[PDB]
């Protein structure tokens, strides 16, 4: 119930909870059903201490939920822009693909987060790595008629 | 200049209140659904049936909109002052509808001219045409004494020759061998097809609205049906029958699937039986995709005359068969009255077009109403603020 | 907080099954069914049904990326909205005998709801527009029924305060939500919704007159004012607008603009042409509103909310002609805007909670906020 | 060929025109029947518009066929109710044709984007035939109650579409293709269908009912079934997609299931509340096949439904027909209960039996079907614009 209740204060961005249960034996990497581990709740609900606090308390970065998403997928999905670039900061993967083939640019791109788009292609992220659909960032983004994000893109080149 | 388009229509509304207000004075639900399915007709109809172009959707049903809601009210005056021979008049459901089948005969026309003419010289024609077709409509069923119930020849003939002497008159030597704009695109294409499908449906109230209640209101109402439903036969067979590998024209399908209600109307109310019907409706549906395909680019390149909609072939041939097949049903006994008078209506209904549409594009003619350049013909954004995106 | 949507998998099912399972038993407890003229009657309810479910439906599909919305959640409130009228019409207003009358004056109701989301379409999700639904009516109705207790009016009779009703509930509820855009084929098909409204508007204007003369000149009466109004918006578009084009969306609301004009005298005006001066009034007013009401959130429903207020001062200025009078008939209308502002104060601070799910201010105008579409990452 | 086409067109058309002349001869009604006809040529033609690139087929398809049948269903269904004699043309006549154009639409539904305008003109003429015959089985040998004709119309249109698309069963479209798919305006179109459909229905379902009480319970009764449909097809498409997102095409057809589901029960005395949890099934009924039948029918049956009809009026229509029999058992028409099953089972029977054998016809190399790839492409049939 310990873990319940880390994961339960990692989503509700409770820090100072979620470091006395650390600090009692709560196992950093649990993760809920979904298999989204502290860091993936934190960079779900955009708490930026959160996640740096975890990142210094050994929590792997790279660990994916069962739908494949890493902690950056979930940040950009979710549009948190100082996430995404604390976790970039850190290390994160830009480039890693989903099972379904979904990179952290093609969720920015899809969800219409300009900010989030503009940090990862300066970041290096691929707008050619397409999904298992055969789909790329642009290709969803002029789909939702994002255009802003497609105009980028295309500029980006 | 700047405000010749809302001074022309503030001044023209303020004119229509004062003889609204100097002449005019307050059976209505037996004939108000058949009004109503004529006003979808007018504004919805032909509004949408002329959005085909891709980018002059907006001012194809505006215009649409501004010409028929000016065209009922200045209709109403004319005709009933007609009427009255210039006393006060009441208004019932039968001005409704009169005043909406005058801005129809407008909006024929208007598509002859579609995408190169502003909107002040469409309130220009609006004030003009209604005129000369009133007094047109009140020479055929008073002086004459013909049967038009249809109206093939008092408003689709009558507007079809109308708009081509305007369209003549404002001839563009740029636009001859065609233009950028004039072109459709699929979504337009389905929009038209709203307009197209919608004047289909309700021409059977627009050819009985005014027919006498009982038998010949039934007879107008089945005629219609029939001749609409033999004419899309038709029209599909004939469109395959001439285009490049079979292949199906939104044009025809657009147009010339409602050439058979144009070309029943003058019969619409007569006994020709609905195998009649069903043979001027097929007929029709011929005649007005052959049109589409060869009268069409005859008329543009050599006689000078664009018709953008190519309404002579929906509303003018179709018309002058209509008029022809009442002539002929007169002489097999379907009908009374006289197969001179008959001849003499589909006579004065073009000659008072053409003489009315030549004066009135004489006058649309002027520098000075903001008519679009040729570059800008078929182009939304000359007058209305179009949206970045499609 | 998250700009990704919440799921709404059990909130969105719960609540319309729960809602349509009571409207259900309400109806199998309450109400009760029961010639010449049946057709005829049917018509006058099919025409506002038709702008109703078309009419403000499409009018409101002119966003770029909100088009689905608008037109199915305009079909979602008016199928709970006619119900709920039914039932709420029954109970302040006697069991309820269900009669196409009946059917007429609940998509009264309804419509006064519709008009009012234009106001919030886009800011909101399905939930919330079914509170807003309820709440409405209900609001619509306690007013009526006040008004009837009151100044001894029918309750039927004083559903004709809807138009200031809905545009003054419509404009409080969508102040109270968070702050936060057109296409072509979007705005043509809002341009055959605002055509099927103003083509049928005269039905809007005489659904509560009995007698047959009444009806024939109020029908007169607001189709020469939509003619008028039409002439004066298209004309004078072109001078409120910072490009001098003409602007579609002005155009889309505008055309109206006369039939709300006579909307509540139409019956009493005895003669065309002073509806049709009426109608170039509500033009020119129009054309002012749009240029002058943005300097001091939807500017549309702002001018409609002047046309409503016009609307009931030419019902004053006449129903003299036809002073304590005027005192009571403004103590109705002050009556009517009270309650509506209050209804809507309580609507949107009820909208604001947070447990309707409701979008993100970063995601307003876009149906990918509630529809399903292709080759997207869904979840976590 | 590509004669085959016009020469059939115009051939049908000579003999619809020799049948007139030699069987037909010549007003509270007319504006029911001019909701139905809206119903038919804009209702059924745009809502089948959802489809990317196939706007062009759906909707002028939808005219030809309509045109043709309402033609052809005058003649057989006039012949019928006069034994071969001579009949006059009535409203009601008018109301009749435009329904059997209906029935023909609802199965066109099923091989939309698979078909030819040659093989929807053979469609057109048999199934006509076969629906007529078999109404006429239903109004007069039964005598059941159909008025909203949810098996005559719709399951009989349903189940015979099916069989035709079971015959012209392409390998190849098992497992889906690209160009079956609809597109963001094209969805917004298809409402406009959807919302004509949705506020016609009540004439639909009354516009040949016994003027009085059994008229007004038609129009009631669809009203409020409708109403609640519309309210469980929103719900129960948010409850079977991911994260409670709406699906379109529940959105677009489920919610007009209401409207099928109380055709039999209408003139009934069922009462509103009777009448809405008609429409609450419905609604519930029409959005479960979508999501889970229809993948069934397609990949396991081999029965490919382009636009799922069979969910919108088969399956609806199966349970109208179902609501009739049991509204009998509880006393609220006086129609026997074995003639209502009758019915139904008439209305199926030989819808399957005269889709199989159409559809044999169909599926001769005569017609110019398209191949695999250029199914549900307008611009096999069409000149098609160079942008959207
Ligand atoms: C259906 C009826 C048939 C009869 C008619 O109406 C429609 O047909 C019309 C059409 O034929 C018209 C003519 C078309 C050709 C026109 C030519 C035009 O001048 C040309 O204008 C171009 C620039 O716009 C050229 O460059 C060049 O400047 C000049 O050559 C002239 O000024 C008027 C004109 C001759 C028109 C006069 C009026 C008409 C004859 C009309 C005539 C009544
Ligand atoms: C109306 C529906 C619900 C049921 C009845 C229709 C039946 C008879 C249909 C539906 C499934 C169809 C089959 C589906 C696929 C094939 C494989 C093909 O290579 C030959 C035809 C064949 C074998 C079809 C024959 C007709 C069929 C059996
Ligand atoms: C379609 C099959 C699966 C059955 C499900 C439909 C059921 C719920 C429908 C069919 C017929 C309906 C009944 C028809 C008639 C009446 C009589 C009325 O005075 C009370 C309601 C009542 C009793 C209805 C209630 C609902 C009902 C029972």
């Amino acid at each position: 119930d310990a873990a319940t209740s880390f994961l339960r204060a990692a989503r509700s961005g409770n820090l100072d909870k979620a470091l006395d249960h650390l600090r009692n034996g709560v196992d950093i990497n649990t993760c809920n059903q979904n298999g989204l581990n502290g860091l993936h709740l934190a960079s779900k609900e955009g708490h930026v201490k959160m996640v740096v606090e975890l990142l210094h308390k050994e929590i792997i970065l790279e660990t994916t939920t069962k739908k494949g998403n890493t902690a950056l997928h979930i940040a950009a999905l979710a549009g948190q822009d100082e996430v995404v670039r604390e976790l970039v900061n850190y290390g994160a993967n830009v480039n890693a693909q989903s099972q379904k083939g979904f990179t952290p640019l093609y969720m920015a791109a899809q969800e219409n987060h300009l900010e989030v788009v503009k940090f990862l292609l300066e970041n290096g992220a691929n707008q050619n790595v397409a999904t298992e659909d055969g789909f790329t960032p642009l290709a969803v983004a002029l789909q939702q008629g994002h255009e802003n994000v497609v105009a980028h893109l295309i500029n980006y080149g | 200049m700047r405000f010749t388009f809302p001074l022309m229509a503030i001044v023209l509304e303020i004119a229509m209140i004062v003889l609204f207000g100097l002449f005019v004075e307050y059976i209505f639900f037996e004939l108000y659904p058949l009004f109503q399915d004529v006003h979808v007709m007018i504004f919805v109809g032909f509004g949408f049936l002329m959005t085909f172009l891709k980018k002059y959707g907006f001012s194809s049903v505006g215009i649409n909109l501004l010409v028929a809601a000016l065209g009922l009210q200045w209709g109403t005056i004319v005709q009933g002052i007609l009427q009255s021979q210039g006393q006060k008049f009441n208004i019932g459901i039968k001005n409704m509808i009169n005043a909406d089948f005058s801005a129809a005969t407008v909006l024929i026309s208007f598509g002859a001219v579609l995408g190169k003419t502003s909107p002040t010289q469409m309130l220009i024609m609006t004030i003009l045409e209604i005129v000369f077709f009133a007094h047109n409509e009140y020479l055929v069923s008073e002086i004459f004494k013909a049967s038009d119930i249809g109206a093939s020849m008092t408003i689709h003939a009558f507007g079809a020759y109308f708009g081509l002497a305007v369209a003549g008159i404002l001839y563009r030597s740029g636009l001859r061998k065609g233009h950028e704009n004039e072109e459709s695109a699929y979504y337009s294409d389905l929009f038209a097809m709203i307009g197209t499908l919608f004047l289909w449906m309700f021409w059977p109230s627009f050819n009985s609205a005014i027919a006498e209640p009982g038998d010949k209101q039934c007879r107008a109402i089945v005629n219609t049906y029939f001749s609409l439903a033999a004419c899309v036969l038709t029209a599909f067979a004939f469109s395959s029958l001439v285009e490049h590998r079979g292949k199906l024209n939104m044009v025809h399908i657009q147009n010339a699937t409602l050439a058979g209600g144009v070309a029943v109307g003058t019969c619409a109310d007569m006994a020709i039986h609905p195998f009649g019907s069903m043979i001027i409706g097929s007929i029709a549906g011929m005649v007005s995709v052959l049109g589409y395909k060869f009268l069409t680019p005859l008329f543009t390149t050599k006689l000078r005359i664009h018709d953008t909609c190519g309404v002579h072939n929906l509303h003018g041939l179709p018309g002058v068969v209509g008029g022809l097949a009442g002539i002929v049903a007169v002489a097999m006994g379907a009908s009374n009255t006289s197969m001179a008078m008959q001849a003499a209506a589909l006579g004065s209904s073009i000659g008072t077009a053409v003489v009315g549409g030549l004066m009135t594009g004489l006058i649309l003619k002027l520098p000075l109403w903001g008519q679009p350049s040729d570059q800008n013909c078929y182009d939304d954004s000359v007058y209305w603020k179009v949206p970045k995106t499609r | 907080s998250s700009k990704y949507p919440r799921s709404v998998r059990r909130c969105l099912p719960l609540w319309a099954l729960t809602l349509e399972a009571a409207l259900i038993l309400l109806f199998y407890f309450f109400t009760h069914y029961d010639q010449k003229g049946l057709v005829a009657s049917y018509q006058v309810g099919q025409d506002l049904t038709v702008m109703a479910a078309l009419g403000l439906g499409f009018l409101t599909s002119n966003f770029r990326r909100h088009s689905w919305s608008s037109v199915a959640f305009n079909l979602f409130m008016l199928a709970l909205g006619v119900q709920w009228a039914i039932l709420l019409d029954g109970f302040l207003s006697q069991k309820v005998v269900i009669t196409l009358f009946s059917i007429r004056l609940a998509t009264m109701s309804a419509m006064s709801v519709l008009i009012s989301a234009g106001a919030v379409l886009g800011k909101v999700n399905l939930a919330q527009l079914v509170v807003m639904v309820l709440v409405e009516v209900t609001a619509l109705g306690t007013l009526r029924m006040v008004i009837s207790n009151i100044f001894n009016t029918d309750y039927h009779m004083n559903l004709r305060h809807f138009y200031v009703f809905a545009a003054y509930f419509g404009l409080t509820v969508a102040w109270c939500l968070p702050k936060p855009q057109r296409a072509t084929i979007p705005s043509l098909s809002a341009m055959l919704g605002a055509l099927f409204l103003w083509m049928f508007w005269p039905s809007v204007n005489s659904p509560l007159l009995r007698s047959p003369i009444q009806r024939k000149n109020a029908m007169f009466n607001t189709y020469y004012a939509l003619a008028v109004s039409v002439v004066t918006a298209i004309s004078g578009s072109s001078l409120a607008h910072p490009q001098r084009k003409i602007s579609m969306t002005y155009v889309h609301s505008a055309v109206l603009a006369g039939g709300v004009a006579v909307g509540t005298s139409c019956h009493l005006i005895p003669s065309p042409w002073l509806a049709m001066v009426l109608g170039l009034v509500a033009g020119l007013i129009s054309i002012g509103g749009a240029k002058c009401l943005p300097v001091c959130i939807s500017v549309m429903h702002s001018i409609f909310s002047l046309l409503g207020l016009l609307g009931e001062i030419t019902y004053i200025v006449l129903l003299v002609l036809h002073g304590f009078q005027v005192l009571l008939s403004i103590g109705e209308l002050s009556l009517a805007i009270v309650i509506a502002l209050t209804s809507g104060l309580l609507t949107g601070l009820l909208l604001n909670l947070k447990i309707w799910k409701a979008p993100h201010v970063a995601k307003y105008f876009d149906d990918q906020v509630f529809w399903k579409f292709p080759h997207l990452a869904v979840g976590f």
